[PDB]
């Protein structure tokens, strides 16, 4: 047969490796657009700090790795798809044919429509060229202004603060990390960050950025409240949207993300999708949602490649898991951390210690754990995923978990790994 | 070297916990954990202050082998001046607390003064702080440990605390760590509770470095473990039967007191022995014993785990005692059992649960209960005063008295005074079975003479763990001798006391002496510490420790008049058994002991032995 | 020819003698809080259960790593962390459903059991033989033998 | 319409004709070390007993899988392993209290008795008829009839 | 094809066990397991070498149908130059060891040289290595098997070892695997122990792949098993009674030797037969037989399981022999029984247990004991030399002699020399009942004429398995003949020897020849191996194997002057039974046998017959 894969991130690499392992008598083509070997963008911040070189961001470092597995590497950007007679038209004028297709094109950042946002000193942080420009401009002692206080915004502000410059954060919302933390933990993170020496102004937006007499001096940014800030470099971390630029006039159904079923497959027989572009069913209810994280990309790529080769594999669902390091503080969140309506039988617990920077919260919908959120907990923090993903029927232990929420590993052992080791 | 070179020295009157270096040239003369702590006490306090007051002092200490790879290396000590006796008190406990103290960077803690408000102490590797504990006062040990662990958000914190029997200042309170492991004797809990100190909590993440020779130490420990694995006593007897195996063995010989030293044999001793803990109960068809557990680093695992019946009349209306906790040791089973005449097994476990929950001492409590029951049977105590009938062999009376004494309500307020003071209050001092204020352990001294001599000449009142001559006359592990003879006993007592002092100072369990010897203990200390640790130095250390303890004890006021026994043990012949018609002969062995020890006829060290041991 | 650790939790006494060895070999100091095998105690029933890594075949930790710092050893069949390409991004610690690979802040890296390259030191220091190093296939032969002896009653006393 | 295996250990000679058939039916090569039924010999009493999975209804192996690669069958009432969803995490070999469902390091999955979709191969190769395939209910008819004949002593010679 | 194409070739002098491909073009001319091993031996050694020396060699081999689905396919062989006879020795053993060697990946092991230190071999599928065994020298077979299995932590390892008689170099030692089912006869244990090798341990998980036709082989075996399941002998007789059932039958014909071939009928033969095993003992009311067992893949299961009485004087004070072990075969019961006039079953069981434990041969031991009894009864041997009275019918003497021979102390040393050398030492060579150094099996040659010739012209000594003509003169399964004529006997012997050679070379049990035939063995070999395997090829292979063995034996120094019998058999008439006044008439059959075989009258192959078989 013949398999053609678009995009060479984690998803494409894992899918190609699994396809080569499964069916050793096929042709595999892997495509990309950037002028670099397959690399993770996740390790861009540590390039900014100076811990590693650029070559340390590569996904596979063993020399000549994509030859022993007989995988063909090409270059080109897909611009047109013809699903009726299975044709792909690239930008360079050449053409390719296929038998099975996998779409793993990822996402791209979005810019707010602010006047003067295309000035040379306004950069995003998504690729290697942006990292090079930021490194060129962020000399020690410079002036930096950043937009957004989300997740990637927190990572970038941590990296830039470690680089050793002044920092200012403008957030349009009400608190920091509003999508992965409760307000109390957000307040703790805010006060810790302000103590460490980073100025944060909240509940405000950017009105306009204006240029001075020459492109050697910094810029003048006027906020919504009225005050003006002089800043050499401006970082934009608004948000990201999926890469869908050739599926608009095809019978492939496309919402905000590409829609798939439990075994990854779009609404055409012979086209598959995985990564940041796929919209997959939820674990709790069953709706479609997009989660842009690394374990999701790995698992979806493996399942899609296994189903595409001819076998039959199934996916359980998707889940949002996050871990964050900010200037020496480690925090994490799992699942439906915001709880649920009490009239349907839920319960929760929250333990807080302010002067020592400690927090923990547990939520139970009906005899099963549903979400968790913690600050400073690092040992055996993976067992929460085991308790949430596989819905363990806690039973009596539920009451115990309401009085001391630090015995989740003990409950997991006594309920779903060795239930008969305690029988006497 | 096994020492970590740091002391804490907190000042309970105003806080101010400030570190301080350890004193070398004292470490290589007493070896630590029984001689270093008592030297620190003796060299800076006075022997005349009353037991409970602000002017007193308390020391917590560990040993050089504590928290290392050596077998049974997890023991720690508490040193103070006992309020029950008036002598110097040193209590030893196991568990996982001394190891955690050693992993945190310290190896000694000194408490002095008195705090105006209740507080508790917290240590994290450099950061020791005092915190308000006004919400823990009046709660038992288990709730205190659970509340501290839940508040500080860490399930690996090691906690030591007192109960309600320390706050009320019962004369025989104790310190309990890790639920069922505990110190005891001489009422150290009263001294802890007189300072408004509630609990100590330790968390340690630094490790034990500083060994002069690592591979030699590892090889020595590995070679020494084989000898312990080979002996039948420490390979099949202890792990399978606990210390309860001695019940029938002592009962057959006719050396088991019963009903306040009125008999020398118990008819129901087969009902509370070790075999009764392995039989399937008729109601549920399951034994009381579940498994066994071990202290830190121990490779013998002599502990007990027991489950109480759910249909017994004492706990059938209470659902908070239905779990699994610690079992019965030999002394507790004797004191709650044959000392009163109670043949039930569930009542003993219930009383042990109460004693572990509220922090008391089973031996002193059982002996005092037996004395009170004898007084009631004679006629001095009436029903109206007690509020309850107390005949011999009544389990309900034992349970009721245990509840009243632990909760400190009613006649228990008298019961908590102790057998000596309670007997003196009612004009009958001859009915107290004690020497210098502490009641006798589970061995009778009519059929055995070395135990009588060991009781009469011990440095902290009547204790059987200072000089243990049963191991030569019953088990006979070095040699088998005759327990009916009074020839060659003083040298036995002297050698055993010296060996026990060295073992206690080393920082390891004493039970390993059933298979080890000083030959098997010297190489590990030599490879672990700095200096010349030969055999002569070890013998000199033992003698020096004993002589310095005797000097401190003698300076405080106690003299040769206190080396006596109650008239019942020296004028009442035995009634039945192999030792029928025998009486103790302490008068024929004490002058020989004074002669062979090198002291005066009145029990005072001479300048010759003081100059020989370098005590001047 | 691969082998694995077998854990029998009915024989453990909670002496923590194995954590000392597992920490001394890898750090050089005795420290039962930096070991890679843990022991959990259940007090209401009186049981103790050791806990370590099972060395998965399609392990989540190997696939989740973004910088290729975890690799398989063909001789002994274990996943090993190369602590010179790792950057301490901690994404491998939330993507393990049992939570055995953990984070060490003294050096700023991660750690997990690596079978000591075919020479476990935790199995040599255990006195009660509750940890064994046996072949990967047929790890349940003892239980099969015991239950075959127990269930299949003999044709006697009847 | 459900059926189960009956094992009778009083008619076994230890010829190991079960394991060759069970291994050949699944792997393609004769290999008694990769079968899912095992014969244990107790020499001191002169007894031989074969053992295999009993297909529980409160399955421990079913409820401990984090990916749901084990599910029930309704035709034969047999638990199955779907060997392209399993990831070889080896947790299912710890939860089972009887010792069955084991690992296979050559392919990287686990294995247990699946009743061969209602056509057992081990029950056809036994010459002594010590393994039988009967209906799930009423497995005690053969012993009950013999004991009814024997226990009731006749009214003869009395 | 049934072969795996690999040989080991270990060098005991310096280790270095290095693999090597199998030699095809010899496998399709000898079929393996009795021709391939001896072809290797003949082609790479010299016949003039002494039996035990480093220059000797030892070969372990299996067959093409070893470890497959075919019935009874689990047998292996050991080939060397025997020390008891001086001719070529081939021993056949069953159990579970040959199948495990087949599953490991190899199908032949060659030992050459002598090791300076005691070692043993360990094999896992690609990895063979020699390991020290100095802590195993001087232990029994059971103990070394259990020790290896416990030390390696694997209950699926197969072990083959020797006892104390192998180390002491007793001339009739053997090799035991799986606690019974051993080799024997020509003393291969002495050769194994002279090479300073203790045991072989093997564990295989690779599987027997490579059969040229899977469905054809499966169908052929399924059809072949149906014939074996309908024959009355191999469906009800052998599984229920075993090989012992023959005893009474032979006794009814008056062809059973008794008391060193002095009689032809035993009066107590009904007390050691199979029915005597099926009866209940008055002491306990339970029979001596428990159940039967089977070798690897066998569907007949003619084995035995027995338990010894607990009140017999031999084993009354030794609780080590109270378990359940293998039962009595026919030849062990004859040699320990009727050969000495002993009618006690428990003594026979104890002697067989000792022989199995220490690794000896019951037939040679029993014959040597009988010769010693006759020598004592004559008057040459005095009670002072032996140390005990040795009359006929003494069970106690038999037990003591068994213990002495097993441990090799005192007179047992002399008993370790065999019957022929012992008789020659005292100047009575006429009392040794042996041909070429091997004693006689349990078939008399006066009431049977074919077995006299069969004993006279066998290639390894007095053996009854090379040519078995009792199957026609007693049971008569091919054709019922008359055992009182000598007409048409040479053709019988020739055909039976050729068929037996083919059966042994194939790799299956020979008992299956009671229902099977060459026509039922051809399809399985044809569907398993590759090439042309027809009936003519099988006949040619059998004849070639026999001729090559005879040629090697001739080149070793043995000729036509050793084909004789003791004077007692050919000169002394019978004294009872239906064969009255009959003596052997071997002198009227030997020239016919030489002529029919196509040999020179002096017993050398002619160039015509040598060229016909391609042996030149
Ligand atoms: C803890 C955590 C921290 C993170 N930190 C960061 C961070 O600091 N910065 C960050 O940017 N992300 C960060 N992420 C996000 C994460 O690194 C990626 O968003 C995602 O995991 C990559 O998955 P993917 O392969 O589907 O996307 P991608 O790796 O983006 O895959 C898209 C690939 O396809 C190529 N492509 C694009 N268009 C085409 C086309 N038309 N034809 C062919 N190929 C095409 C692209 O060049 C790219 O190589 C973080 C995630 C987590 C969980
Ligand atoms: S090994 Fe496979 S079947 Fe067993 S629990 Fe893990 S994923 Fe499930
Ligand atoms: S017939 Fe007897 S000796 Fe031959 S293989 Fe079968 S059980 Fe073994
Ligand atoms: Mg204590
Ligand atoms: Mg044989």
């Amino acid at each position: 047969m013949k398999h053609v894969i678009l995009g060479n991130g984690p998803a494409g690499v894992i899918a190609a490796e699994t396809l080569r392992r499964a069916a050793p008598t096929d042709d595999i083509l892997l495509f990309g657009s950037e002028d670099a070997p397959p690399y993770s963008r996740m390790a861009i911040p540590y390039l900014l700090e100076g811990n590693i070189d650029e070559s340390g961001t590569w996904l596979r470092k063993s020399p000549g790795h994509f030859d022993r597995l007989r995988i063909h590497e090409m270059r080109g950007r897909a611009v047109s798809l013809d699903s009726e007679r299975r044709r792909i038209l690239f930008d360079d004028g050449h053409f390719e044919s296929w038998d099975r297709l996998l779409i793993a094109t990822g996402s791209h950042p979005v810019r707010p429509p602010i006047p003067g946002i295309d000035l040379p000193e306004v950069q995003t942080c998504w690729t290697l060229e942006d990292a090079r420009a930021i490194a060129r401009f962020a000399t020690p002692g410079a002036r930096v202004l950043q937009l957004g206080a989300g997740f990637i915004g927190c990572i970038i502000m941590e990296a830039l603060a470690a680089r050793g410059v002044e920092l200012t954060v403008v957030e349009m919302g009400d608190r920091m990390v509003p999508r992965m933390m409760t307000p109390t933990a957000g307040g703790m993170i805010r006060k810790w960050v302000e103590d460490q020496g980073v100025r944060v102004v909240t509940n405000a937006g950017v009105s306009r950025i204006d240029c001075r007499a020459s492109n050697d001096a910094p810029l003048d940014v006027t906020l919504s409240t009225g005050e003006v800030v002089v800043a050499d470099l401006v970082i934009v971390a608004a948000g990201v949207a999926p890469n869908i630029a050739f599926l608009e006039a095809t019978p492939v159904h496309v919402a905000k993300g590409v829609l798939v079923d439990d075994r990854l497959q779009t609404s055409v027989p012979g086209i598959f999708a995985a990564g940041d572009v796929a919209e997959a069913p939820d674990l709790f209810t069953g709706a479609h949602l997009v989660a842009a994280i690394q374990p999701n990309a790995a698992d979806q790529a493996r399942v899609a490649a296994l189903n595409m080769a001819g076998h039959e594999a199934r996916l359980k669902g998707v889940l949002a898991i996050n871990v964050l390091d900010t200037l020496g503080l480690i925090s994490s969140s799992f699942g439906q951390w915001w709880g649920e309506e009490r009239e349907r039988g839920g319960a929760g617990v929250e333990h807080v210690d302010e002067a020592a920077y400690r927090y923990l919260s547990l939520q139970f919908k009906d005899d099963v754990l549903i979400g968790a959120t913690s600050i400073g907990l690092t040992e055996h923090v993976g067992a929460l995923r085991g308790l949430i993903h596989g819905r363990v029927r806690l039973g009596e232990w539920k009451e115990r978990l309401l009085h001391s929420p630090l015995q989740f590993v003990d409950a997991y052992i006594a309920r779903s790994q060795q239930p008969m080791a305690l029988v006497r | 070297m096994g020492w970590n070179r740091k002391v804490l020295r907190v000042n309970l009157a105003e806080g101010t916990c400030t570190p301080e270096p350890l004193n070398m040239q004292w470490a290589d003369e007493y070896l630590g954990s029984r001689g270093l702590a008592t030297k620190y006490l003796v060299s800076e306090t006075d022997p005349k202050v009353d037991p409970l007051s602000p002017d007193n002092k308390m020391i917590m200490a560990t040993g050089p082998l504590t928290g290392t790879m050596a077998s049974t290396g997890g023991r720690y000590t508490v040193v103070t001046k006992g309020p029950l006796t008036g002598a110097i008190a040193c209590s030893n406990s196991g568990g996982f607390f001394g190891a955690e103290m050693k992993f945190a960077g310290w190896d000694m803690v000194i408490f002095e003064g008195r705090s105006p408000t209740p507080v508790y102490l917290f240590i994290e590797n450099e950061r020791a702080e005092l915190r308000d504990a006004s919400y823990l006062w009046g709660r038992s040990c288990w709730e205190t440990e659970e509340s501290i662990r839940a508040q500080h958000q860490d399930p690996l914190i090691r906690v030591s605390s007192i109960g309600r029997a320390g706050e009320n200042q019962v004369m025989f309170a104790c310190i309990v760590n890790d639920l069922h492991r505990a110190a005891g004797r001489s009422g150290v809990g009263a001294v802890m509770g007189s300072k408004n100190l509630k609990a100590v909590a330790i968390r340690g993440t630094k490790g034990v470095s500083g060994i002069r020779d690592f591979p030699g130490f590892v090889r020595a420990t590995s070679e020494a473990k084989k000898v312990l694995a080979g002996n039948p006593v420490t390979s099949e007897g202890l792990p399978k039967f606990g210390t309860q195996v001695l019940m029938n063995v002592i009962n057959e010989m006719g050396a088991l007191p019963t009903r306040n030293h009125r008999d020398v044999q118990f008819e129901d001793a087969s009902k509370i022995s070790a075999e009764a803990m392995h039989e399937k109960r008729p109601s549920d068809g399951k034994p009381q014993l579940v498994t066994n557990a071990a202290c830190f680093g121990c490779t013998i695992a002599c502990g007990r785990i027991s489950a109480i019946d759910k249909t017994h009349f004492t706990v059938k209306n209470n659902p908070k005692y239905w779990g699994a906790s610690g079992g019965l040791e030999y002394e507790a089973a004797w004191a709650l059992g044959a000392a009163n005449g109670v043949g039930d097994l569930e009542a003993l476990q219930y009383a042990n649960l109460l004693c572990n929950e509220q922090g008391m001492d089973p031996i002193s409590f059982g002996a005092t209960v037996g004395a009170a029951m004898e007084l009631y049977e004679t006629g001095v105590l009436t029903k109206e005063r007690i509020g309850l009938d107390a005949p011999f062999g009544s389990a309900d009376a034992l349970a009721k008295l245990a509840e009243m004494t632990a909760t400190g309500e009613g006649f228990g307020k008298e019961i908590g005074l102790g057998s000596k003071r309670l007997c003196e209050k009612y004009g009958h001092p001859e009915l107290s079975m004690s020497v210098k204020g502490q009641e006798f352990p589970a061995y009778d001294s009519r059929g055995i003479q070395g135990m009588g001599l060991a009781y009469a000449t011990s440095n902290r009142g009547a204790c059987h763990l200072r000089g243990y001559t049963v191991a030569s006359e019953v088990l006979g592990v070095p040699v088998k001798t005759d327990p009916h003879v009074i020839e060659g006993k003083a040298e036995l007592v002297k050698a055993f006391q010296d060996a026990t002092a060295v073992f206690d100072s080393a920082g390891i369990c004493v039970f390993t002496s059933f298979a080890w010897t000083l030959a098997d203990v010297q190489p590990q200390i030599a490879a672990a510490c700095d200096g010349d640790w030969s055999m002569d130095k070890l013998a000199t250390v033992g003698e020096r420790i004993w002589n310095m303890e005797r000097q401190f004890n003698n300076a405080a006021g106690l003299g040769a008049q206190d080396d006596n026994l109650p008239p019942r043990l020296t004028s009442e012949p035995a009634k039945s058994g192999p030792a029928k018609g025998m009486v103790n002969r302490l008068a024929e062995m004490l002058p020989e002991y004074y002669g062979v020890r090198g002291w005066t006829p009145e029990g005072t060290p001479t300048p010759e032995t003081l100059s020989r041991l370098g005590l001047s | 020819m691969w082998k694995s650790l077998h854990i029998d939790p009915a024989k453990c006494t909670g002496c923590l003698q194995c954590e000392m060895a597992c920490s001394y070999e890898h750090t050089g100091v005795i420290n039962p809080s930096k070991s890679r095998i843990k022991v959990f105690s259940f007090e209401h029933e009186g049981r103790k259960v050791p806990y370590t890594c099972t060395q998965c075949t399609e392990a989540w930790c190997l696939h989740s790593c973004p910088v290729d710092a975890i690799r398989l050893d063909l001789t002994t069949g274990a996943k090993m962390v190369f602590e010179d390409t790792c950057v301490g991004c901690k994404v491998c610690t939330i993507a393990c459903p049992f939570g055995t690979i953990n984070y060490n802040q003294d050096t700023g890296k991660v750690q997990k059991c690596d079978l000591c390259e075919g020479d476990p030191a935790c199995a040599k220091a255990c006195p009660t033989a509750a940890i064994t190093y046996i072949d990967a296939d047929w790890t349940g032969l003892a239980r099969m033998q015991a239950w075959a002896a127990k269930a299949n009653t003999p044709a006697s006393a009847a």
